[PDB]
């Protein structure tokens, strides 16, 4: 038996976001 | 099968606490399973070993393997794995059929957490069946006994957290053993140092007090460290043959000489450790807590900060005070522990004094450059904060320094994202788990104390307000003096121009400023002066009063409204 | 010490520490560790965690199995601590940080490495080491390594000069198919002695690793560019061309190797016109940040870049940071500024002035609304010094124009 | 059921204590370094001089010493008995106790008395003032005249790092809580919870605003549960919570008397 | 992937208008696919159900494919994912592949919109490869597929929006199933309660008017409610015949009498389901989804004359939408409710949205303005979003003047961007109420004929009014009535509102408990509880 090399899924990341002011 | 006949509990010291534990829940159940036969009582609890990294947990679990005496089953987690997906399954067979085989038996699977992690992320099918197969066999134990020759499945790991939740479950008991105190580091001086020549010098209580944060390996350090301090004069001695010998720098040469020879081996005489040398041996040595994420000491002193009394006093009985004489203080009821936010208008030595305490307590520091602990991630920007306080724990004493904290808990408006109140939270919930007597003495430093939360300034948290604000006429006598004095006009001209009314709202910064245009006034006038008398590396830049008079014209205050930063 | 087999990698570790045992006294050097001993916290895979878990008991059966006298010394090298496993890290009790050579250092090193070769006598190894911040021992090398090859300069044209003359497309291209004809054909080459020129020559055609990712090419404009500003230029010489060119002279007085200036100004007066003049004409690194270009849309990738920034203008000081239009990197701190640009803010207040020490970063701002800055930015440590660039004088046009 | 089964194994272990206690002296009479480390060395001695551990049973007082080192999973969470906490232990805010007898203390003793003249339970208190003046300390007091049970979940203590899990931890805190009933849950620093209801709050926050207004209109008259809130800025707490019917009412407590520092002193 | 006969055509109901194009889009091109040979044209149609979550959209493909008997493969969408990053890819290739070697075959892609979704915010590698397997999946079906026999695709999703447009465009029937009408809810409950015994007193369209934004499923666990209350006097017998035969707690005895017998079984008597039944499951059942209000005409008292002009407007246009729409009476989009505050008009939108049967919705004010330029629009479109989706419902706006202000010269850029998107929805089974004391301050665009143009007053009760709601409130929480009288008739209530009325009836509740506290220290509401409460009870 041979162990071999598998990709994976990938991690989750964090975004900024800008808002406006009405006022 | 056996036990191993060579480390004794002698060997292994400061686990007082978890030697009284590992009593009545690891040897009886091994050993007087007759009385538990005769109460009727089977002993399902699974012992599991968690702390520190280095604070003796294999040697622990093998000296009292070696003192029990029953059958022993040594099983390292990676020697599991042989080379078949079902061959692990096989080994793992083997070890709970044994121990049930030859019971009353004893099973160490040290490093568990290297087969026994998360199987929710265990993607890989032979991974996700030995936690399985572990799982299991434990429960066999409960069945296949008699209830009287009980077998314990005894596991050591650094990581608890890492373990499945399907097994951490089975693992009843769980034992702390912690990082020692005090008390215990002075055992381990002692036990650790006992085949050794040592000298009448050696206060192991006073070398305890100064080895903050270290567990028994590195303790081990240290003793090894001061014993090549011992051999340092024996090398000295072979270095000079070798000159002798012979008619590129000087450590270079070294090597080139002990490597000629290399045969001509010449006798070491026994010496012994003396007190300076161990005092040596500390400061080399760096504590595996220390590693990582620890600042280095700043070099500013207390001759460094000038005036100030008030701030001074404050940080020399709250955080300087309790460290140097942590029995003195608890007398009156001063936990040893803080939590300070400064804050003031900038330029005035917030971040200054806080550099002084770091240097002047001698203690562990930790530095955070303001939203320096933000990730991108997910879940591992809230973990950063948790690991902050997971060590500033484990090397207590040890001070936090936050320094322009207002952009690591901003006020919780509706513009704050759910990423940074996620932070805040966290880090609200740790500072709430700094015990009174913990050790860990936060400091914080904002010069816009209305943006930062209202509710970080409670106690518990960061309840210490102290205010460093502009100096007086008076005050900035002292700091001009100060400043003048760590660079290198006596003192008495220096008076004159920190009284000067230009001066007005000069700040810290702003003064030394000040002394820096006098500097580049004295290069101007240097310039010219050595343009005169020579038309030879001669010349002599001395700052002048006169190079002051011109730079209290052209240096203005850097805070705008003092009394801006006077509201919160 | 990776095998195809499902154990065959962790037993091959486990072979390494049991034949030094064997072999004591024994030095094992595991190259690269960070390669295999990650944190397997991290590193979510049960073989490389297996691995991990491996190295530390073979770690520890040294310590344990070798016999008195005869003792085994484990080296590890590695360029990213930080990727260890802390319970790999720990059990080594020693950890030696080689930091980046000193001028002192640098000297000791190019005579190291200008061993073997023909040198001349008019070579000024400490003038060299002076002229050369922020290298490292592999960069001095690559130093050494251009200085021979520009040796060779006069034995390449002679050499090319025989094949262009024994036999009548740009002239590079010529080179190249004469030289290709030109197999097996071997011609002597006369070794020379490297003169001191080449070194400098050398030096500039090597750019240090530092010097290869994030900093901006030197400005092509000098002060024969810059009209009128004779007293900008004055404030400029004496508190960052002067320091750089003169580090010595300017520590005997106290002022200390770093200076921060704010040029402010009505548009289009020339601020960034000086600004690259002290660029080019102070003969230092060069870093320009132009707006708000630092700003990542990811959570902390913004105050990264700036901590990144000052990670690199620190190891190749002396360096300027020029913050062209800086207003838009730190506005002033109001409860309407929201935190992702209050976070750059409070990141650039502590790396200008904080616990840390940038001693060597000399900061230049430009901005037509100094007023609109934070004023912690402000205030002596950060931008200590503002500079009004005006409009030019009557006198002024005349030497402008 | 899973706590006193820790206490039955907690008590086991304390019943052997008495068999190695008379271990250990045997061990000592026969040899004329820490206490723990001794008694390694000295069982390790004997070994194979197996001496009969004398079978002895549990006494009472035994189980009560195993009670107090057996901490219970629902104190884990919060979850919390009738407090020791009288209103002998409440100085003055003898105003509040008033306000609080008619409607929280009455109600719980008397949930037929109260709705015969149409009062229906569950009005809503929300304890605010500042730090420190007895604000967890009254609604202690309030939970053991009550003799309900007594909750005391923070606001920040209850955030968990995912989404949507902080929401889905309020409907499970009220859920036992429903199982334990009369119960009052204390929600303490209240404003980090609910701060407000605006249409800058993205759905992760308001997803635990909304939940908790589901639970506290669910709260009370069919369960007899009164949760309780406390915040110091009564101007930083949602307006969804304010109204009449969920968390109307509000009490002040603070302002401590001269004697009531004296016992803090 | 045979198909089950297991669900009939005849357990799917309210699909009328949805099973007519199944049958000539799915039936027709899978089992007289000879007449499509003898043309010699595949039908490939990809039919796509979308609609809000529990209309019946997994129901109906497994009910159309036990009927028409070819090949069914029924395919979930999470499933398809594997371990590895190629075996995603492998699960759909082994699909679509498959039903082209058993042509004709039915594919069900139940929950598409989970692996089907937008590949452009899918930067991940995975996500946006999936997206491109599907889509070449379903050429090759078109391609590769034998002119005699066609293969459907089927998906299923309740959020159609989040699909890949590249693969949103392969399905070419689109099925919007919302949510049923009063008429389609009766034939689903008719639909359920099909193999059921059941009594003469079910009215089935009373049910559906008394179940408004209800579902297919929603409904399934209101017939599951009824069963159970239905089973209740079957259990109360069973215990009985237990306790008969033998002469620790009662639940504990209860399973210990049936644990004694079991093999011994006795009849269970066929009793049937009566309407009161019926009416209590829905009212244990809350929907996912608001809730009609328990607020009758009993809990208004007086204002007769405002409830003609609400019983003419609204309240008949609901009841007999069939009798009004006779003579041509549009049902006006609302009503503009005016007068001074506390006066009973929140009361009456909610004893309107009552004895209509439909859901409510209540805006206590300016909570809709938001300091942000889009937010604030957006709150008002959200309420008639599910106002439209829990048709019939009423929306009402209390104290609207502070929502929609005249739009004057002097109104700036945030107040005119609110006026006008209520203008808009307005326009577009909504009954819309809206309430306001300052009517000079109201937009005029919105008092027109079609939005809010019929004004009802509701105002201040003088003497005789407050009698009728004081008798009302106290009726309503249980003193007598001579002493209602002497109450509501005190020259201290001159100015009280229907508020302030029960706001003073709180008061003498509160006096009650003070009575019984003291007579503890030493219950029945007295006139001295009302003594006490005229004094400490304002008008404000
Ligand atoms: N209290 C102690 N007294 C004496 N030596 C100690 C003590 N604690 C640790 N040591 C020494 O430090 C080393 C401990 O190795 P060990 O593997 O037990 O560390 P650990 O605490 O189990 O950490 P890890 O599980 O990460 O390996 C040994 O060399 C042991 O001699
Ligand atoms: N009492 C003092 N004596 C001497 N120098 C001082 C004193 N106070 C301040 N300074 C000088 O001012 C500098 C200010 O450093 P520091 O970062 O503490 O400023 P700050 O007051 O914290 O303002 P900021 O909010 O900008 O950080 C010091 O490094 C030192 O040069
Ligand atoms: N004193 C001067 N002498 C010579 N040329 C000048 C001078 N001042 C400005 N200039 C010319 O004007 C150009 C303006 O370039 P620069 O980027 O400096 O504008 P600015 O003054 O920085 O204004 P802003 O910062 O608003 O862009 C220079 O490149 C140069 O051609
Ligand atoms: N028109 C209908 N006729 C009969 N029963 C129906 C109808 N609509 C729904 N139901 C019942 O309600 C349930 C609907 O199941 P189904 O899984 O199809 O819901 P759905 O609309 O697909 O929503 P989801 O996507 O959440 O599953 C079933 O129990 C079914 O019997
Ligand atoms: N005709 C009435 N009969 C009974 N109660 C009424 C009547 N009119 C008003 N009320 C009472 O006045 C209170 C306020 O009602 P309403 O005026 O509709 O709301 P708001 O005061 O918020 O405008 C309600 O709780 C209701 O019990
Ligand atoms: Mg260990
Ligand atoms: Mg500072
Ligand atoms: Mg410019
Ligand atoms: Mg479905």
């Amino acid at each position: 038996v041979v162990v071999v090399v598998v990709v994976v899924v990938v991690v989750v990341v964090v975004v900024v976001v800008v808002v406006v002011v009405v006022v | 099968r056996t036990p191993p006949t060579k480390v004794s509990i002698l060997d292994i010291a400061g686990v007082d606490d978890t030697l009284q534990r590992l009593l009545k829940e690891v040897w009886f159940p091994l050993r007087g399973g007759e009385a538990c036969e005769k109460m009727g009582y089977r002993y399902d609890n699974g012992v599991l070993l968690h702390g520190p990294s280095g604070c003796g947990k294999t040697t622990l679990a093998h000296a009292i393997a070696g003192s029990i005496g029953v059958a022993f089953i040594p099983v390292s987690a990676p020697s599991v794995i042989g080379g078949t997906s079902g061959e692990s399954e096989k080994n793992i067979r083997d070890v709970f059929d044994e121990a049930i085989r030859l019971a009353p038996c004893l099973i160490f699977l040290d490093q568990i957490d290297a087969i026994a992690g998360r199987r929710e992320s265990a993607n890989k099918g032979m991974e996700s069946r030995i936690v399985a197969e572990i799982m299991n066999g434990m429960d066999r134990i409960r069945q296949n006994t008699p209830l009287g020759k009980n077998v314990v499945v005894l596991a050591a790991t650094n990581r608890p957290e890492f373990l499945d939740p399907a097994i951490r479950r089975r693992f009843s008991v769980e034992i702390d053993m912690g990082m020692p105190s005090e008390r215990a580091r002075e055992q381990i001086l002692r036990s650790l140092t006992r085949d050794l020549s040592l000298a009448d010098d050696i206060n192991f209580k006073e070398l305890a007090k100064m080895t903050p944060g270290y567990v028994g390996s590195d303790l081990q350090y240290v003793v090894k460290a001061a014993v090549s301090e011992s051999f340092q004069a024996n090398i000295d001695s072979l270095l000079a043959q070798a000159r002798a010998k012979h008619p590129v720098s000087q450590p270079q040469r070294d090597w080139l000489l002990l490597e000629a020879h290399r045969d001509e081996e010449v006798s070491w005489p026994s010496t012994k450790i003396t007190m300076e040398q161990f005092r040596k041996a500390v400061s080399l040595v760096q504590p595996a807590s220390k590693r990582e994420g620890f600042s280095t000491i700043p070099d500013t002193t207390w001759s460094h900060v000038g005036a100030l009394e008030d701030v001074r006093k404050k940080l020399e009985m709250s955080i300087i005070g309790p460290i140097k004489n942590p029995e003195l203080f608890t007398r009156v009821g001063i936990k040893p522990a803080a939590g300070i936010l400064l804050w003031g208008p900038p330029g005035c030595g917030k971040t200054l004094v806080a550099k002084a305490v770091a240097n002047e307590s001698k203690a562990n520091f930790i530095s955070i450059k303001g939203p320096e602990l933000l990730n991108k991630y997910v879940g591992e920007s809230e973990r950063a904060v948790r690991q902050l306080f997971s060590r500033a724990k484990s090397s207590a004493p040890c001070i936090l320094f936050f320094d322009q904290m207002d952009a690591l808990v901003p006020r919780r408006d509706d513009s704050l994202s759910d990423a940074s109140a996620r932070v805040v939270n966290t880090l609200l919930t740790e500072l709430d788990g700094v015990g009174d007597r913990s050790g860990i003495y936060v400091i914080g430093a904002t010069n816009r104390p209305d943006m930062i939360d209202e509710a970080i300034r409670r106690p518990g948290r960061l309840g210490t307000s102290i205010y460093v604000g502009l100096p007086s006429a008076e005050d900035r006598v002292k700091i001009l003096k100060t400043l003048y004095r760590n660079t290198v006009t006596t003192d008495a001209d220096l008076e004159k121009v920190a009284l000067d009314l230009r001066c007005t709202g000069f700040s810290g910064a702003d003064l030394g400023n000040l002394m820096q245009a006098a500097a580049q006034a004295c290069l101007e006038r240097v310039y010219t002066q050595r343009q005169q008398k020579r038309k030879e590396e001669e010349i002599e830049p001395v700052i002048t009063m006169e190079d002051w008079e011109k730079a209290l014209n052209e240096v203005k205050p850097s805070v705008k409204d003092p009394e801006k930063y006077m509201h919160s």
